[PDB]
RNA sequence: UAAGGUGAUAUGAACCGUUAUAACCGGCGAUUUCCGAAUGGGGAAACCCAGUGUGUUUCGACACACUAUCAUUAACUGAAUCCAUAGGUUAAUGAGGCGAACCGGGGGAACUGAAACAUCUAAGUACCCCGAGGAAAAGAAAUCAACCGAGAUUCCCCCAG
RNA sequence: AGGGUGACAGCCCCGUACACAAAAAUGCACAUGCUGUGAGCUCGAUGAGUAGGGCGGGACACGUGGUAUCCUGUCUGAAUA
RNA sequence: UUUUGUAUAAUGGGUCAGCGACUUAUAUUCUGUAGCAAGGUUAACCGAAUAGGGGAGCCGAAGGGAAACCGAGUCUUAACUGGGCGUUAAGUUGCAGGGUAUAGACCCGAAACCCGGUGAUCUAGCCAUGGGCAGGUUGAAGGUUGGGUAACACUAACUGGAGGACCGAACCGACUAAUGUUGAAAAAUUAGCGGAUGACUUGUGGCUGGGGGUGAAAGGCCAAUCAAACCGGGAGAUAGCU
RNA sequence: GUUUAUUAAAAACACAGCACUGUGCAAACACGAAAGUGGACGUAUACGGUGUGACGCCUGCCCGGUGCCGGAAGGUUAAUU
RNA sequence: UGAGCCUUGAUGGAAGUGUGGACGCCAGUCUGCAUGGCUUUAAUGUUUGAUGUUCUAACGUUGACCCGUAAUCCGGGUUGCGGACAGUGUCUGGUGGGUAGUUUGACUGGGGCGGUCU
RNA sequence: GCUUGACUGCGAGCGUGACGGCGCGAGCAGGUGCGAAAGCAGGUCAUAGUGAUCCGGUGGUUCUGAAUGGAAGGGCCAUC
């Protein structure tokens, strides 16, 4: 007796998995109970898909945020001057909110919560590599022009 | 009547053959145990004079493919 | 079909007919009390008792008709429990019981023989039970054959005591 | 042929061979109408708690015997051209 | 008839008349007879039905060996011998008969065994509901009064009415004798006899069914039947016996 | 008191009493393939079985054999694997 | 707690001064815890048998309610108790005059006893 | 003293039994032993010291072996 598993069921559990154990403990329990369902190949070797319809289908076709490195890399030039003053310094710091925001294209969006730095941007103004760190693996990369006003 | 009633399965007779080969009808008799099931899809809890390996049968082919017959012949349940 | 008839022990009486339905023969119908599967309930068989109706009626009520059980279906109802089932009512159909043998199936002896008796025999006989037909059953190879081939089943004769 | 007739009848009677006959009712054949069924052609599919197996019985002429094959009460249980 | 042997006082028969017992089917072997002959003969079935057709097949012309095999030979054995069984045999198919086999197997006959039904109108238990017991006797427990006690015990009269209590009809039963014994009667009659308010007795209806019931227990009763009822069937059981 | 209806009424059976033993209730046990039923609408001062057979005085010695009760450590041991 | 398996052990980043366990030809030494210049065999997982517990969810209930239902049967439901026990089917050892079928020789100066049987 | 004739295969012909059997046996072939040799030896001076059949067990065998080759099993010989 295979039946696929539907819920955690003690030593031996997986909201969905096959696994040999004796019909008393089925149809007695880890069914009539709603804890698992035989393996009648209708939910198996044809109800499959489930379990190949995301990190095999909706990890492979699921294109829309995985192009981030690509899609964000050719701005026009994200010029972000955090202000300046006192013998020629800043006024305005860099955070994660003004980092991930100037980055917009064309009238684009884009979260803050997806920034590559660190630490805290000290107040300079010269050439601020803030790449744009969204997806774990898949980050991208921008830049700002801190200056003065 | 101590009748399978999920195959059909009734008390056969037979001979004792007691060692030197002696004739003594004993007829055997099905298991059979009146078990309790779930139908689920019926949402009932259905019980039936079931008897071993004709249990295998609800177990291998489907509660509901078993009522299916059972109540085609016309039986109980 | 017909000159005769009204069955018999049965005459007699009282009648019917001699051309074309007198009688009689055959086809199809009408009537067909009560008991009996007996089926409205009951019951010591041929009897006792009831409900609802119909039409007629002096309209009291009359008799008469329908009302068993189960099965399938339909419809309407409908508990523990929302639903839903279970259960309930109604209607339409079908069954029931008889039967001689043959037939299929379920169950299944002993005397007897073995010159005793356990294996064995009698015998899958007698018998009991259920089911069906004019027949039943069986039947188109997971059959045989023997390297050639045959080609469902059934029955007869051989093979062979 | 046969039966009857006051003793044994072809030619007395009833029959007998032969030849005919049905309002209606039906058995069985064909033939058709109504209902139901569904032909035929292409591409498919081609019978699992089964076949085998262990224990106990049973059926095969075959008394488990070296004993195939068949049915199964009981426990198991495959291939799938 | 049965016997060594029967007039036998051993069996059977009152007599008469009618009936009453070696059959039938298939098979196998002889004998007789007919047909044909190293050949004889068909079965079922067909059928222009006792024909004719049909030779599937059976028997015989070859035997020996356990067989492979060989073959008028062959086994045995290493074997040459020898010895065993064969070879200088006519068979076959009807018909009638003698015998055997399987059948009921000449005929009549058990005590029994098995299967399915019918029986608790008799009787044995039990269950439900009704009925019966003339008369006479005994006189328990309890109570009342007197006495008695510290109070109880205790005691005496009276009252009271118990009991598988007493005597005795109905009623139930059955110890004795006679008579009956082809009875009045398939268990009685007569004269005595036992119980007679009780484990009593009786009417009506009901429930136990056969290897089963019931039993204050005799194997007793279960319809004049009982160490396994009656009816029907297996069934013409079997019968080395008469 | 009962008994061999139809040869035995008794020294036989029965009995109140005694003793042993089983039974915790869905009792033991018994009828029944079973359902179910009696036991009992009772519950150990109750029910079943067996033997003795009022009452009085009593009921000795043997557990080797058989049965029954308890133990089961070890020896032997079925199906099964 | 027995047995499998093989996983990690002895077999076959530096000293030196406490402490267990290993048994020994020993007078051995083996190996795990401070401060300090492949077999013979055992823990881990695992598999599986052996009992012993606990649990519920089959299974039992001749406990208590509800409904079917103005029912004591029965069925469904709720709850309690018990619980993989009990009970049953197949197989299997024991027991088994409770029942059943039979056997239990002949000669014999009748039978039996005794004796005999080649 | 020396040896294994208590050999193997057969057997003219007889005796004795209802039968199943049982007994006696010259001589023949192969091979042995003892003797110089003729020759004797197929168990014991003879007559008791025994069990049919079935069912099997063990060894041997190109006898058989169910489509064929094997095999199981069967036969045959020896034997329990
Ligand atoms: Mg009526
Ligand atoms: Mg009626
Ligand atoms: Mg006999
Ligand atoms: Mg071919
Ligand atoms: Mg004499
Ligand atoms: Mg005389
Ligand atoms: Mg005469
Ligand atoms: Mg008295
Ligand atoms: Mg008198
Ligand atoms: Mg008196
Ligand atoms: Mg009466
Ligand atoms: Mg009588
Ligand atoms: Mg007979
Ligand atoms: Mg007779
Ligand atoms: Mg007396
Ligand atoms: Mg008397
Ligand atoms: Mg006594
Ligand atoms: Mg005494
Ligand atoms: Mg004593
Ligand atoms: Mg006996
Ligand atoms: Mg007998
Ligand atoms: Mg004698
Ligand atoms: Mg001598």
């Amino acid at each position: 007796m295979q039946v696929i598993l539907l819920d955690k069921v003690a030593n031996l559990g997986s909201l969905g998995d096959q696994v040999n154990v004796k019909a008393g403990y089925a149809r007695n329990f880890l069914v009539p109970q709603g804890k698992a369902v035989p393996a009648t190949k209708k939910n198996i070797e044809f109800f499959e898909a489930r379990r190949a319809e995301l990190e095999a289908k909706l990890a492979e076709v699921l294109a829309a945020a995985n192009a981030r490195a690509e899609k964000i890399n050719a701005l026009e030039t994200v010029t972000i001057a955090s202000k300046a003053g006192d013998e020629g310094k800043l006024f305005g710091s860099i955070g994660t909110r003004d980092i991930a925001d100037a980055v917009t294209a064309a009238g684009v969006e884009v979260a803050k919560s997806e920034v590559r730095l660190p630490n805290g941007v000290l107040r300079t103004t010269g050439e601020h590599e803030v790449s744009f760190q969204v997806h774990s693996e898949v980050f991208a990369k921008v830049i700002v022009n801190v200056v003065a006003e | 009547s101590r009748v399978c009633q999920v195959t059909g399965k009734r008390p056969v007779t037979g001979n004792n053959r007691s060692h030197a080969l002696n004739a003594t009808k004993r007829r055997f008799l099905p298991n059979l145990h009146s078990h309790r099931f779930w139908v689920e899809s019926e949402k009932r809890f259905v019980t039936l004079r079931v008897s071993a390996k004709g249990m295998r049968v609800i177990d291998k082919k489907g509660i509901d493919t078993v009522l299916a017959e059972l109540r085609a012949r016309g039986e109980k349940y």
